[PDB]
DNA sequence: TTGCGGGTTGGTAATCACTTCGCTCTGATTGGCTCGG
DNA sequence: AACCGAGCCAATCAGAGCGAAGTGATTACCAACCCGC
């Protein structure tokens, strides 16, 4: 069973068609540029926050995994030393 | 063994809850189906001009 | 990823199913799809979905996906069930023939309430 | 007319109030997740210390049966 | 909401079965009614897994992408990767 | 007090979508007989 | 031998579709005000 690599095209974003025209004043042009930026900058700090969440979520999963491995390494060391000691104990008498 | 598919199991139990609740709201007493649905088609099925073998025609 | 195709299926019964899914995939990649022409009516698929009072608004897409998805579902099960009938020397597809096919794969474990053991 | 124009406001006001509600929510979700894990990391460090001491005692005993 | 809203039309489900099998075959009225109940659950089953996931993100609209996710989630990888091709040709 | 550039607001505009009700044309319902199975 | 059932059939009419209206969602614009320089 084989298929080609098919990618789902994103559904067309809603809203008001972005103004095709250039404004004929540099003073209202720099306004447009700075306002348009404001709408992206705000919309970005909520978009970038899912990355902050998923960074912590992943960076904390790796540190958890290290401990859960490290305590199991130190748990088997107890279970090793107990039986090893038990041998020396019995072989002493 | 009797261990079922874990991917579905969680959703299978969720459905049993929703599937039971609906059956009561539908006011349906019987578990089995009805012999028919529409009386107009049932009545049209008797009026129905037939042949010797029960096949319909006009 | 494609493990559900020949799940609980061996002999020549494994090839016929894989051959179907390939035919399905090839005609999904190839022919121009009319998203109005459907073997199962779109309107009712939406009703089956909106029968769950947890679901509120449904995109036009989902019914259209289910229409095809159900067509391919029915067709594969009927074929799976049809093998069981020919193995037991029958021309009539019985309820038991379906039941028998549903127990072959753990994919159908959601239907156990519809057809118990 | 005003029946739709002023409604467009009521539905936009809702938009800003929903977006202003999520930005605050997800900011507080970071404080909890980063605190909740600051607990978990402090819990494992408690275990390592105890497991390590438990090893040290048992290694001193096996050391005692060999230290002659 | 009616009672037979929870099922798809039996004659439609049956017609797909007739086509799946040879011309010389026959299909039990019981077997048709079984298939109808099955395919109708297949819908409601996948929908519910897409419904709860949508309520987590707090959407109201259930979109085809949500369906394709719900399919891979409930071990319908084959169906999800097949309908992925249908949705992509639809959306353009 | 000039001028320049960026941020913020509320209000409007625009596009997409989802529902509901109305009209039209369809095709799902329909059972009694046969021969099979 | 005894039984059980699916095909057969083509007209009714309950719904499948279609578009209209409605409302929500979403993105974009702008005039006005603030702030730093
Ligand atoms: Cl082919
Ligand atoms: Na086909
Ligand atoms: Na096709």
């Amino acid at each position: 069973v084989t298929s080609k690599e098919w990618i789902i095209p994103p559904r067309p974003k809603p809203g008001r068609k972005p103004a095709t025209d250039t404004p004929p004043t540099k003073r209202k042009a720099q306004n447009r540029a700075a306002q348009r930026a404001f709408r992206e900058r705000r919309a970005a700090r909520v978009s970038e926050l899912e990355d902050q969440i998923k960074k912590i979520e992943d960076d904390h999963e790796i540190h958890v995994a290290t401990f859960k491995e490290q305590i199991a390494n130190l748990s088997r060391e107890v279970e090793q030393c107990r039986t090893e000691m038990g041998w020396w104990r019995d072989r002493s008498h | 063994p009797l261990y079922v598919n874990a991917k579905q199991f969680h959703r299978i139990l969720k459905r049993r809850v929703a599937r039971q609740k609906l059956e009561e709201q539908l006011r349906l007493t019987s578990k089995g189906r009805k012999p028919y649905l529409h009386e107009s088609r049932h009545n049209h099925a008797m009026r129905r001009p037939r042949g010797p073998g029960g096949r319909f025609l006009t | 990823t494609w493990a559900n195709v020949n799940q609980g299926l061996q002999g020549t019964a494994r090839d016929i199913l894989t051959t179907y899914w390939q035919h399905v995939i090839n005609h999904l990649e190839s022919d121009n799809h009319d998203y109005k022409i459907h073997q199962l009516p779109l309107a009712r698929i939406k009703k089956v979905m909106k029968a769950d009072p947890e679901v509120k608004m449904i995109s036009a897409e989902a019914p259209i996906l289910f229409a095809k998805g159900c067509d391919v579902f029915i067709t594969e099960l009927t074929m799976r069930a049809w093998i069981h009938a020919e193995d037991n020397k029958r021309r009539t597809l019985q309820r038991s023939d379906i039941a028998a096919a549903l127990s072959k794969s753990d994919m159908f474990d959601f239907l156990i309430d519809i057809v118990p053991r | 007319p005003t029946k739709r124009k002023a409604q467009n406001r009521a539905a936009q006001r809702a938009f800003r109030e929903r977006r202003a509600a999520r930005v605050s929510e997800l900011e507080d979700q970071i404080k909890k997740i980063e605190d909740d894990h600051e607990i978990h990391v402090a819990t494992f460090k408690e275990q390592i210390a105890n497991l390590s001491r438990e090893v040290e005692q048992c290694r001193t005993e096996m050391g005692w049966w060999r230290d002659r | 909401m009616k009672e037979q809203d929870r099922w798809l039309p039996i004659a439609n489900v049956a017609r797909i079965m007739k086509l799946a099998l040879p011309e010389n075959a026959k299909i039990a009225k019981e077997a048709k009614e079984c298939m109808q109940e099955c395919v109708s659950e297949f819908i409601s089953f996948i929908t519910s897994e897409a419904s709860e996931k949508c309520q987590q993100e707090k959407r109201k609209t259930v979109n085809g992408e949500d369906i394709l996710f719900a399919m891979t989630s409930l071990g319908f990888e084959n169906y999800a990767e097949a309908l992925k091709i249908y949705l992509s040709k639809y959306r353009e």
